[PDB]
């Protein structure tokens, strides 16, 4: 995933009024610590974590990759 | 869920310095790392482990395991 992904998902999450806990749920795919690191750019998201986040935020993967 | 590339990134970028790091294991297996001032939940099992041994254990996941 490219570095703009973290910027997109942070702003989208905040816009929707969702917590990091609401995105990560049982955390088997992503812990709240891990999501925080992705949103700041500290950590690059794996593809599997990225598609998990997209589903939780209610958008397709292509939307967050801008069709790339 | 934590794989080798994510862990190596944290080392290479300087988020994990030195020879040991806090590790969360869930169901016995490496689940996440924990950095200073990140929050741990009461039912997470946390252990200070040697970075080089975490690397070896995570690299096991990268090897091909054939099955019939």
């Amino acid at each position: 995933m490219l570095k703009d992904f973290g910027k997109k998902i942070k702003s989208l999450r905040l816009e929707k009024g969702l917590t990091k806990e609401a995105v990560c749920l049982d955390e088997s795919q992503l812990s709240t610590r891990q999501l925080t690191r992705i949103e700041s750019g500290q950590s690059t998201p794996t593809l599997n974590k990225a598609v998990y986040i997209a589903g939780r935020l209610g958008v397709t993967l292509g939307y967050l990759t801008d069709g790339e | 869920m934590l794989y080798i590339d994510e862990f190596k990134e944290a080392i290479d970028k300087g988020y994990i310095l030195g020879d040991t790091v806090a590790i969360v294991r869930k169901n016995g297996k490496i689940f996440d790392y924990v950095l200073p001032h990140e929050k741990v939940r009461d039912d997470e099992v946390v252990t200070v482990e040697r970075v080089e041994e975490v690397m070896v254990e995570l690299d096991k996941l990268e090897h091909h395991h054939h099955h019939h």
